[PDB]
RNA sequence: GGUACCUAACCAGAAAGCCACGGCUAACUACGUGCCAGCAGCCGCGGUAAUACGUAGGUGGCAAGCGUUGUCCGGAAUUAUUGGGCGUAAAGGGCUCGCAGGCGGUUUCUUAAGUCUGAUGUGAAAGCCCCCGGCUCAACCGGGGAGGGUCAUUGGAAACU
RNA sequence: AUUAGCUAGUUGGUGAGGUAACGGCUCACCAAGGCGACGAUGCGUAGCCGACCUGAGAGGGUGAUCGGCCACACUGGGAC
C-alpha cells in the first residue's frame, strides 16, 4: 500500500549563497528529433537544505514535494560527493 | 565477355540532336542520334549516331550497338538488389521492388528497361537532364550488378544461405 | 459521344467487328486522310487507357478511383484492375448477350429494370462479385430489345452460365483476362495513372 | 449527474446510437469515461448489441440511467441480474 | 589524433582492393580483431593471423581473390561515426544489398553479424557496412 | 557539412515573394492599418487611362490602366480585351496575371467585370473575357 | 411526411457545355489580318501566304461542369539528416594564440547515463490503415483489430559510448 | 542578435496575515540574490491538440467544420 515515488534526480551544485538553499544542475541529455546527434543542456533548480551542508560543486540527491516558496520545488536527499 | 550479334534486337530510337558547325561560309547542320538497342532477355547496348542525314545516323548506331552490349541480371524480372550509379555528373539510381509495380523510370531511361525484359524498377534521375549520360547512368550501374549464385560461389558459401 | 466514331480514332473494332474499319481506317476527319504521324509515349498511353475506358464509357472520375481501388487489392496490379472493369455490370449485361452495343446495355441498366438478387439495380457501375444471380421482372419480360438480341445467339464467355429464356446470370471464381481483352494490352495504364 | 445513455451517431436521415457511460454536463455528442455496445433503431428487425457485464460494475458503483436506455437492459436481464445482487 | 580505430582500418582494407595487395597491416584493437574473425568465418579473407608483439600488436589479413579477377570485398562503409550514432533496433535490422550483402552489429550478446543479431532478436549500434 | 555545424546554426530556410504583392494586403477602416487578407481578386478604380508600347522585340501599342484598390495601394493594371470599355471611377475586377512584355504592370482586369461588359464578337474564349454564348 | 419508398399508366418526349489544338502536350486546316489590331505560364508568336492573333469548319480534353484566379504542398536532390558543395561554376575566414562547446590511442576491472530488451500502466472516441457488415452500389455509415509516445515504472543484457 | 543585458516583492530567510489548498500570494523585518550564450529580457507574430492536406518516406503547410481544453461575453475594474 505504499504511496506513489515522485520526482528525484542527482546532480552538482554551483553556488551556496541562498539561505538553506541552493542551485543543482541535473546533467541528462538526449538527440534532436530532426538530425540525431545527442547534445547536453543546462538543467538547474531551487533546493530546501535543511542542515545548510552544501558545497560549491557538490554531487547531491534532490527530491521534490509540495513548493516551499517561489521557484523552490525540491529537497535534500543524500549528500552524496563532496569538493576538494 | 563480348555479347555476341546471334541474337534478336529491337532497337528503338530516343532522341535526334540537330548538331552544328561552323566553316567560312557558314553553319553546317548535321544530325546526331543514339539508339538503345537490346533483346527483352537481358541484353541492353547502344551507340552513337553520326550522319549528314536522318536515317543515316539511325543504321550507324546499330554497328556500336552490335559493337558494345551488355548482360543483366534478371532475378525475378527485377534487379536482384539495390545500386546507385554515378557516372559522370548524371545519377542515377536503382530499386528493385514487386512484380506488380511496372517500370517508373525516366524518358530515355524507360526506352532502356523495357530492352531489358526487367519489368520492376524503381529509379530517379537525380542528375543532369541529358540523353546520352543518362543511358550511361543506367549501364554503369547495371554493369555492377551481381547474381545470387555468384557471390556466393565469390565468397565459397551456399547460396541460400545468403537468403537464410 | 457516337459510340464509333471514337472508335476509328483507337481504329479497332472495340467491340469486335468487321466493321467501322473498311473504307476508312484513317482516323476521323479531314486530315484523315493526310498520312498521320509517330506518337509518343504520352501519344500512347492515353489511346492505350482510352481502348478500355471506350469500352464502357466510364467517366474519369470514375477511371480514377477504381485504379485506386486496384491499389489496395492483392496482386499483380496491371491485372487487378482488368477484372474490375470486366466485374462492371454494364459489361455483364453486354457479355450475356442481350445487347448489341455496351452502350445498349446501359438502358439495359438504367431503365430497362434487372433484378440483381432482389428488388431491382439501376447502377451501371456496381462491381459484381461471384455469387449473384441476374433476372428481369414481368414488366418488361420480353421486349424486342431482348427478342431480338435473344435470337442474336452469340458466344457465351467461360466465366459466365447464361440460358436464354430462363435469363440468369451467375459466375465462376473470376472472368480471366486470357479470356476477356484481345486487343487492349495491358499494364500501360498503370505506368499512365502512376505519374 | 452521472447517467448512462445513448449518444447519437449515423447520418441524417437513418440515426445510429452508442451507449455511453458519461456524465451529463457534458452535450450530447460530448465526452465520457468507457462506453458499452450499440443500438440500431433503424433495423425493423433486432440487434441492439449490449456488452451486458460491464455496467453492471458501474451500476454498483451507481450511475442511474434514463428509461428508454434502461429497457434495453431489462431485454438482455442486466437490472434483474443486478437486483438480484441488491436481493444478495 | 586519428580520430577513429575503425574508420581507418576500414578504408586500409579498401585502399588495397585497388591495387590488389596480398597483405595488410592494421593496429589491431580488441573489436578490431573480432571483426576480422566475422569476414574470416563468412567468405571475405583467405585467412587472417594475429601477430603478438609489444607496442601495441599488429593484425594481417590475406585477401580473398578465388577467381579470375573478380574482388569478393567490392567496398565498405563505416555508418556510426563519431557523432551520429545509428542505433537500429532489433525490430529494424537493417539488412543491406538485400539478398546479399552483410552488416556488422555490435550488440550487448557480442558482436554480431546480421544472422546472429537476427534471431536472437536484440538490437545496438550498426558500426559498418558491407558489399 | 558536419553535424554539430548544423545543430547550433540550422537550415536558413528558402523565404520566396508571392506571385503579386498587391493581392496579399488588405485595409480596414477603423483600425487604420494594413492587413494580411490574400484575398484573391480585389475590385479597383482606375484613375488614369493612358496607353503605351511593349518593352522588345515585340513593338505594339498597349492599354495600360492604371487603377486604385480597395487596400489604399495604386497598381497599375493590365487591359486584355480586343478593344477596352472602361473610362475613369468604374468597378475593376483583378486577377492575377504575369505580362512579361510590358514593363512594370503584373495585373490583367477581368474582361467580364461588374461593369466591363464583354468584348464585341467572340466565340472562341468564351469565359474569358466576358461574352454569354450569342444565341443557341 | 403520404416524404422516402413501391405499384401501374404516358411520351425520344424535359435536358451539354465550356477548354485546348507550333514545341511543353493529345489534336489543323481555310478566311480575316499585316509590328497594327491581339496571344502569352515557359521557350517566344504577327512588318502580306499567323497550324501561336481573331473567325469558321474539323478534331482533341473532360463532364454537370470546365477553364482562369489566389493560396499551400509536391516535382524542387533547388537548405540536401535519409538526400548537396567549396581549384577555376555561388563558396575557405589573411593568418594565428586559444576560453567555452565539439570529438578520443591501447589493455583491463567496474558501473549502467546513453543503448538493447521484456513485463506493466497509458497515448479517449471519431479520422488515417487491416478486415467484415449495413444502406439499390458508391460516397457514407457500422463492427472488430492494428498503428501512433525521444512515455513512465519495473526487471534483464554488458561488446561499443 | 540589425533585440545582450534584464528584474528590488525581484530574489532569499524568519515570523505574521491571507487563501479550500502550497507559496512574496500580501506585509513587516533581515539578507543580496536570482535570470543568461543551451539566447534571458524585449519585439513582431499567433489560440493549442487528436487531426487536415501533401510527400515514396524523412519532412513541409494549415489548425476551418466534428471531438478535447483554456481564454472572452460592448471596453475596463470590483463583488455578492
Amino acid at each position: 500500500s505504499e504511496r506513489n515515488q515522485r520526482k528525484v534526480y542527482q546532480g552538482r551544485v554551483v553556488s551556496d549563497k541562498m539561505d538553506k538553499t541552493i542551485t543543482v544542475v541535473v546533467e541528462t541529455y538526449k538527440k534532436h528529433t530532426l538530425y540525431g546527434k545527442r547534445v547536453k543542456y543546462s538543467k538547474k533548480f531551487k533546493a530546501h537544505d535543511e542542515n545548510n551542508q552544501a558545497k560549491i560543486g557538490d554531487i547531491v540527491k534532490i527530491m521534490e514535494t509540495r513548493p516551499l516558496s517561489a521557484t523552490k520545488r525540491f529537497r535534500l536527499v543524500e549528500v552524496v560527493e563532496e569538493a576538494v | 565477355r563480348i555479347d555476341p550479334s546471334k541474337l534478336e534486337l529491337e532497337e528503338r530510337l530516343v532522341t535526334v540532336n540537330r548538331v552544328a558547325k561552323v566553316v567560312k561560309g557558314g553553319r553546317r547542320f548535321r544530325f546526331a542520334a543514339l539508339v538503345v538497342v537490346g533483346d527483352k532477355n537481358g541484353h541492353v547496348g547502344f551507340g552513337t549516331g553520326k550522319a549528314q542525314e536522318v536515317p543515316e545516323a539511325i543504321r550507324k548506331a546499330v554497328e556500336d550497338a552490335k559493337k558494345n552490349l551488355i548482360e543483366v541480371p534478371m532475378v525475378g524480372t527485377t534487379i536482384p538488389h539495390e545500386i546507385i550509379g554515378r557516372f559522370g555528373a548524371g545519377n542515377i539510381l536503382l530499386k528493385p521492388a514487386s512484380e506488380g509495380t511496372g517500370v517508373i523510370a525516366g524518358g530515355p531511361v524507360r526506352a532502356v528497361l523495357e530492352l531489358a525484359g526487367v519489368a520492376d524498377i524503381l529509379s530517379k534521375s537525380l542528375g543532369s537532364n541529358t540523353p546520352i549520360n543518362m543511358i550511361r547512368a543506367t549501364l554503369q550501374g547495371l554493369s555492377e550488378l551481381k547474381r545470387a549464385e555468384d557471390v556466393a560461389k565469390l565468397r565459397g558459401k551456399s547460396v541460400e544461405e545468403l537468403l537464410g | 459521344g457516337p459510340s464509333w466514331k471514337l472508335s476509328r480514332r483507337l481504329g479497332i473494332s472495340l467491340s469486335g467487328t468487321g466493321k467501322e474499319l473498311e473504307k476508312r481506317p484513317y482516323a476521323p476527319g479531314p486530315h484523315g486522310p493526310g498520312q498521320r504521324k509517330k506518337l509518343s509515349e504520352y501519344g500512347l498511353q492515353l489511346q492505350e487507357k482510352q481502348k478500355l475506358r471506350h469500352m464502357y464509357g466510364v467517366n474519369e472520375r470514375q477511371f480514377r478511383t477504381l485504379f485506386d481501388k486496384a491499389g489496395k487489392l492483392a496482386g499483380k496490379h496491371g491485372e487487378n484492375f482488368m477484372i474490375l472493369l470486366d466485374s462492371r455490370l454494364d459489361n455483364v449485361v453486354y457479355k450475356l448477350g442481350l445487347a448489341r452495343t455496351r452502350r445498349q446495355a446501359r438502358q439495359l441498366v438504367n431503365h430497362g429494370h434487372i433484378l440483381v438478387d432482389g428488388s431491382r439495380v439501376d447502377i451501371p457501375s456496381y462491381l459484381v462479385k461471384p455469387g449473384q444471380t441476374i433476372g428481369v421482372r414481368e414488366k418488361s419480360r420480353n421486349l424486342s430489345i431482348i427478342k431480338e438480341s435473344v435470337e442474336v445467339n452469340n458466344f457465351v464467355p467461360e466465366y459466365l452460365t447464361f440460358d436464354a429464356e430462363k435469363l440468369e446470370g451467375t459466375f465462376t471464381r473470376l472472368p480471366e483476362r486470357s479470356e476477356l481483352a484481345p486487343e487492349i494490352n495491358e499494364a500501360l495504364i498503370v505506368e499512365f495513372y502512376s505519374r | 449527474a452521472v447517467k448512462i445513455r445513448l449518444k447519437r451517431m449515423g447520418a441524417k436521415k437513418s440515426p445510429f446510437y452508442r451507449i455511453v457511460v458519461a456524465d451529463s454536463r457534458s452535450p450530447r455528442d460530448g465526452r465520457f469515461i468507457e462506453t458499452v455496445g450499440t443500438y440500431n433503431p433503424v433495423a425493423k428487425p433486432a440487434e441492439v448489441k449490449i456488452d451486458e457485464e460491464l455496467a453492471l460494475k458501474w451500476l454498483q458503483t451507481g450511475a442511474k440511467p434514463s428509461d428508454t436506455v434502461r429497457n434495453l437492459f431489462s431485454s438482455q436481464g442486466i437490472m434483474e441480474k443486478f437486483h438480484n445482487a441488491k436481493q444478495g | 589524433v586519428m580520430t577513429d580505430p575503425i574508420a581507418d582500418m576500414l578504408t586500409r582494407i579498401r585502399n588495397a582492393n585497388m591495387v590488389r595487395h596480398e597483405k595488410l597491416e592494421i593496429p589491431a584493437s580488441k573489436l578490431k580483431r573480432e571483426i576480422a574473425e566475422i569476414l574470416k568465418r563468412e567468405g571475405f579473407i583467405r585467412d587472417v593471423e594475429f601477430v603478438e608483439d609489444s607496442k601495441q600488436g599488429i593484425i594481417r589479413v590475406f585477401l580473398k581473390y578465388g577467381q579470375n579477377n573478380e574482388r569478393v570485398i567490392t567496398g565498405l562503409k563505416r555508418i556510426s561515426k563519431p557523432g551520429l550514432r545509428v542505433y537500429a533496433k532489433s525490430n529494424e535490422v537493417p539488412r543491406v544489398l538485400n539478398g546479399l550483402g552483410i552488416a556488422i552489429i555490435s550488440t550487448s550478446q557480442g558482436v554480431l553479424t546480421d544472422k546472429e543479431a537476427r534471431a536472437k532478436q536484440a538490437g545496438g549500434e550498426v558500426l559498418a557496412y558491407v558489399w | 557539412p558536419t553535424i554539430n555545424q548544423l545543430i547550433r546554426k540550422g537550415r536558413v530556410s528558402k523565404v520566396e515573394n508571392s506571385k503579386s504583392p498587391a493581392l496579399n494586403k488588405g485595409y480596414n477602416s477603423f483600425k487604420k492599418e494594413h492587413t494580411n487578407v490574400s484575398s484573391p481578386q480585389k475590385r479597383g478604380v482606375c484613375t488614369r487611362v493612358g496607353t503605351m508600347t511593349p518593352k522588345k522585340p515585340n513593338s505594339a501599342l498597349r492599354k495600360y490602366a492604371r487603377v486604385r484598390l480597395t487596400n489604399g495601394i495604386e497598381v497599375t493594371a493590365y487591359i486584355p480585351g480586343i478593344g477596352h470599355n472602361l473610362q475613369e471611377h468604374s468597378v475593376v475586377l483583378i486577377r492575377g496575371g504575369r505580362v512579361k512584355d510590358l514593363p512594370g504592370v503584373r495585373y490583367h482586369i477581368v474582361r467580364g467585370a461588374l461593369d466591363t461588359a464583354g468584348v464585341e464578337n467572340r466565340a472562341q474564349g468564351r469565359s474569358k473575357y466576358g461574352t454569354k454564348k450569342p444565341k443557341a
